[PDB]
RNA sequence: UAGACGGUGAGAGCCCGGUACGCGAAAACCCGGCACCUGCCUAGUAUCAAUUCCCGAGUAGCAGCGGGCCCGUGGAAUCCGCUGUGAAUCCGCCGGGACCACCCGGUAAGCCUAAAUACUCCUCGAUGACCGAUAGCGGAUUAGUACCGUGAGGGAAUGGUGAAAAGUACCCCGGGAGGGGAGUGAAAGAGUACCUGAAACCGUGUGCCUACAAUCCGUCAGAGCCUCCUUUUCCUCUCCGGAGGAGGGUGGUGAUGGCGUGCCUUUUGAAGAAUGAGCCUGCGAGUCAGGGACAUGUCGCAAGGUUAACCCGUGUGGGGUAGCCGCAGCGAAAGCGAGUCUGAAUAGGGCGACCCACACGCGCAUACGCGCGUGUGAAUAGUGGCGUGUUCUGGACCCGAA
RNA sequence: AUGCCGUGGUGUAAAGCGUGGCAGUGAGACGGCGGGGGAUAAGCUCCGUACGUCGAAAGGGAAACAGCCCAGAUCGCCGGC
RNA sequence: CGCGGCACAUCCACCUUGUGGUGGGUGUGGGUAGGGGAGCGUCCCUCAUUCAGCGAAGCCACCGGGUGACCGGUGGUGGA
């Protein structure tokens, strides 16, 4: 019988604690700093790079415009519908929320990426340009 | 939990103070100044484990050398003799023979004599 | 796997059968310890708390010159190196809880529970007393018929208010309800009785 | 509370599908005539940023 | 249905107060039910017409200077304040981030609204991997007292005999204070200076060394005394014991010989005539919060992992899919997508994707392979807990100014 | 002359290189050699040097003596060179 | 260099042929700032087990022990 005196964690999962400044035998009197300086007693920023120009600074800045419109579809690829899908029939942005392709409540979008053999029936968002070529060729169809 | 310190704090001072028992003026009382001296005393003890082994080495010669001029021949020609008539008695027995039976010194001076080079300053 | 229900004063009136992907789990050690650490410090009420050196009573001022006295030089009468200052890095309240998943929990559970199944030592009982006002002294004497160990655990029903009470001021037995299995419970105690409308409750709420 | 991302280096460092960072280059926003052409192109498009600054980029952009 | 907690001459469910569980309210107050009482309604409704009147004024709008919104006057809408100007009542008017046009939503300048939320001087009932007299409140004790300051204000220190006071009757030295003998008690090795009674510090007795020697005060070598134990042949008083002596061995002392420049911090470097410390006991410095951030150890599940607020439970347990991270990237973006941006390019490059160690058929080639079906079933991978190292925001390791 | 870059042999465990976690240091001193500033003065000042020791190195020698010569303390020994 | 103790690294043979021990060579082990690894001691809580008015804790003395922080035994005082 497992009693509550049996149980201990697995090796290494607990380790000890290093309390600094405790003595010479051990990390001792300056802690691990050594310094006199701004390192001895305080914390020098990251964004501080002497004096000089920094590096956040010293760059430009990156081109362009986030697009505030800008309508984001999920993607499935058509190498992943042979995959779950092995024996065809309707294919649909419900079923592939639940087969785990694809993500809840998003736009769908099928790409062509991998090899198609099952006869399927797919019904998404904004195909692709090859994906409307693999999934013909099988002798499906792809449905807005 | 708050922690009292007394019950830890006290094992190292029961041991440096009962070290330190023979130790004249502050040294034998006081914690600070006893833990000074142990660190001094353990250095001096380390210091002295090892150059004992010179002191009565220099002090087995100063008998050795002391018992050859009796029998008139020097240490440096003693020490010479017994290497070439294959002796190999160590000088801390080689100085107590000289003590506890002097005439069984005078028989392995004259071992160190006789297998002794017969022109001593001579190109060997 | 099969578990025959006892009755007070009596024999047996039936079996239960206990699945076996509920109560034949391999017992993972090193699981069944992040979970009872995950319940005990759950159980740590927390309140505990010092003052530091600007919540004790007075130090505003600096207490006199800096410079020609000779002594050093202090700041506020409630520093920590004083006596009477606050503490420095003392405890605050905290909230010692700890988030293991459901995962982690119900398969801990469950490896304890394989444990005492595996041993022999999961009874069942259709109930503690046969009449309606309870009495200890009867159900003592059938807690001992069965079990003859110091630390046992009653799993009963919350509709039996009749037999709850006649468990209640005995050493060494504790009570909770099927929808209240832990781990640490289940390891304590060197035995565990389920009452039969509580065993077909735990098992139907696991399919 | 909840860290802050400095707001400088985030409009001027962001991260390609493996990890890399990314950054642009200067001397390229004025003073363009007595430049030879070979200059402006050796100036153009983006870089990896240095094995030696990857460590402080990494923690402004966190 | 009582094994919660405490008291009693030491660990009490069965000795006491109580606990489980039940009973109990003259009167006063609160809550609720019903009467009395108080108030409202008992004339409009439906259809049609589209001419008229009304739909909150020094208000909205507009302009000047400001305030606040993610928005620091900016292209700056919405909202609020002062000055100037100053409308219209539905074909009216405001808003949808300058503005115009169409469209959609809505009726400003009058007022009142419970619940969900915030708090605890104070009243009851509970609790603590919170403190136990330098701690916990400043305050267990005359405590906001004594004391300090003209004032506003500052602001302490002090707990424990014993189960029971049984608190030492009586005699003795003494002016008393205090003690010795008796007596109480299990114990005065508990005597109102009181449980345990450590260290600094101060005496008394005793063993050894010390008054010709230059000493970081110790260390190694080392004689001589003193003490206490025992092999060893006597004393055979002899059964003994030590009476003594020779020998060995513990503990104390240390004549005398060598070596030896205190601890700490700061420093290129200190025994330093650089800094800090009279001594002892007590106290006094990398802590904690956050689904934070990066990296790692370990555990769970795995193309998935995980819930947050909240709801339900005597709990640490059971529900809860909103969200987050992974799932495909490139580009300033529209977009396109195993590719994509630059470009006139089927040029080159940037970022991203892409497995022959193995048999096959196979256009071919010395071979290895280039290519393609299928396994020999190439080896992948994320997420959420908990440890640890760093780090961010906060007082952030502690102490210290003018 | 040395020093430097490449290459082929041979020798050498705790050499090197890439990529992450955590650093500390960024006031040096003296002696050898080669030079600037100084009067070829300085225990002067500023450089160079797969040069040294100190820093952070105790032990032995130089009477004493961070830096000079010999030599790198794992611990024990009343052993030898 | 000789003779004994300890530790780290690597190599070479075994055992569950690394989750790790045993055995044998060779090499290594001064150290500040600092990095990494492994531990002693004190206090509180849970689980188990065992001592305590036939004397616990705390204290003092003595005799021992371990590679270090330190630990154990006997006795004295003491009273949960
Ligand atoms: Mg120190
Ligand atoms: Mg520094
Ligand atoms: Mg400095
Ligand atoms: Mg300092
Ligand atoms: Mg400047
Ligand atoms: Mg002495
Ligand atoms: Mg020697
Ligand atoms: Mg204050
Ligand atoms: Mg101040
Ligand atoms: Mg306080
Ligand atoms: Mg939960
Ligand atoms: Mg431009
Ligand atoms: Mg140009
Ligand atoms: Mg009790
Ligand atoms: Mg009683
Ligand atoms: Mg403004
Ligand atoms: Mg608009
Ligand atoms: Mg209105
Ligand atoms: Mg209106
Ligand atoms: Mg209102
Ligand atoms: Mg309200
Ligand atoms: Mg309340
Ligand atoms: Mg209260
Ligand atoms: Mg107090
Ligand atoms: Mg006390
Ligand atoms: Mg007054
Ligand atoms: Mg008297
Ligand atoms: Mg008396
Ligand atoms: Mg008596
Ligand atoms: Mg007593
Ligand atoms: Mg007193
Ligand atoms: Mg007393
Ligand atoms: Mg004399
Ligand atoms: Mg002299
Ligand atoms: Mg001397
Ligand atoms: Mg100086
Ligand atoms: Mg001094
Ligand atoms: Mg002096
Ligand atoms: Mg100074
Ligand atoms: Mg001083
Ligand atoms: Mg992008
Ligand atoms: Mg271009
Ligand atoms: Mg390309
Ligand atoms: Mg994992
Ligand atoms: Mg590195
Ligand atoms: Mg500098
Ligand atoms: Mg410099
Ligand atoms: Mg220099
Ligand atoms: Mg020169
Ligand atoms: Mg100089
Ligand atoms: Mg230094
Ligand atoms: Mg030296
Ligand atoms: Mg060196
Ligand atoms: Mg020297
Ligand atoms: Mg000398
Ligand atoms: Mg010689
Ligand atoms: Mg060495
Ligand atoms: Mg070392
Ligand atoms: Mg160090
Ligand atoms: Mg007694
Ligand atoms: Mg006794
Ligand atoms: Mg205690
Ligand atoms: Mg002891
Ligand atoms: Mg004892
Ligand atoms: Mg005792």
């Amino acid at each position: 019988t497992l009693k509550l005196h049996d149980l201990r964690p697995a090796r290494g999962s607990k380790i000890a604690r290093t309390r600094v400044g405790r003595g010479d035998g051990s990390k001792g009197k300056t802690a691990g700093r050594g310094t006199k300086g701004t390192r001895a007693r305080k914390q020098v920023p990251v964004t501080f790079e002497g004096g000089q120009m920094p590096i956040h600074m010293r760059l430009p800045k990156l081109k362009g415009f986030r697009n505030r419109f800008r309508t984001e579809y999920e993607i499935v690829n058509v190498g992943d519908i042979n995959r779950l899908f092995p024996q065809g029939g309707a294919v649909g942005v419900d079923d592939l929320v639940a087969k785990g392709a694809v993500r809840k409540n998003a736009l769908v979008k099928v790409l062509g990426d991998g090899k198609l053999t099952a006869k399927v029936d797919v019904s998404a968002h904004k195909f692709s340009g090859s994906a409307r070529a693999k999934i013909t060729a099988a002798g499906g169809s792809a449905t807005e | 939990a708050r922690v009292k310190r007394a019950v830890n704090a006290h094992k190292k001072r029961r041991s440096i103070l009962k070290a330190s028992r023979g130790y004249r003026g502050q040294r034998s009382r006081l914690y600070r100044k006893a833990k000074e001296q142990q660190l001094h005393s353990l250095n001096y003890a380390y210091r002295d484990r090892r150059a004992r082994k010179g002191e009565f080495r220099k002090l087995w010669i100063a008998r050795i050398n002391a018992a050859a001029r009796l029998n008139d021949i020097t240490y440096n020609r003693l020490i010479q003799g017994l290497k070439a008539a294959g002796v190999e008695v160590d000088r801390k027995n080689l100085a107590d023979i000289a003590i506890s039976d002097p005439a069984a010194f005078t028989a392995l001076v004259d071992v160190a004599r006789a297998a002794l080079p017969e022109d001593v300053n001579a190109p060997s | 796997l099969k578990i025959d229900v006892k009755t007070p004063a009596g024999k047996v009136d039936g079996a239960i059968e206990l699945p076996a992907e509920l109560f034949d789990v391999p017992a993972n050690i090193a699981l069944m310890h992040q979970v009872v650490t995950a319940q005990r410090a759950a159980a740590r009420q927390g309140t505990h708390s010092t003052k530091t050196r600007g919540e004790v009573s007075g130090g505003g001022r600096k207490p006199y010159r800096q410079k020609g006295t000779g002594r050093a030089r202090q700041g506020s009468t409630r520093a920590p190196q004083f006596t009477g200052g606050g503490v420095v890095h003392g405890p605050k309240p905290r909230d010692y809880s700890q988030r293991t998943p459901k995962k982690m929990i119900a398969a801990a559970l469950r490896g304890a529970l394989s444990d005492r199944a595996r041993n022999g030592r999961i009874h069942a009982i259709t109930e503690l007393v046969e009449g309606q006002n309870p009495s200890t002294k009867s159900a003592r004497a059938f807690l001992a018929s069965l079990t003859e160990r110091k630390q046992v655990l009653v799993v009963i029903g919350r509709s039996d208010e009749a037999g709850a009470k006649s468990v209640r001021n005995l050493p060494g037995v504790h009570i909770l309800a099927p929808d209240q299995l832990n781990t640490y419970d289940v390891l304590r105690a060197d035995d565990v009785v389920f009452s039969v409308e509580a065993l077909n409750a735990y098992i139907a709420a696991n399919t | 509370p909840k860290a802050k991302t400095h707001s400088g280096a985030s409009k001027r460092f962001r991260r390609t599908g493996t990890g890399k960072i990314v950054r642009q280059k200067a001397n390229r926003r004025h003073l363009l005539e007595h430049k030879p052409s070979t200059r402006t192109r050796r100036l153009d498009g983006r870089t990896v940023v240095a094995a030696n600054d990857t460590k402080r980029v990494t923690s402004l952009l966190n």
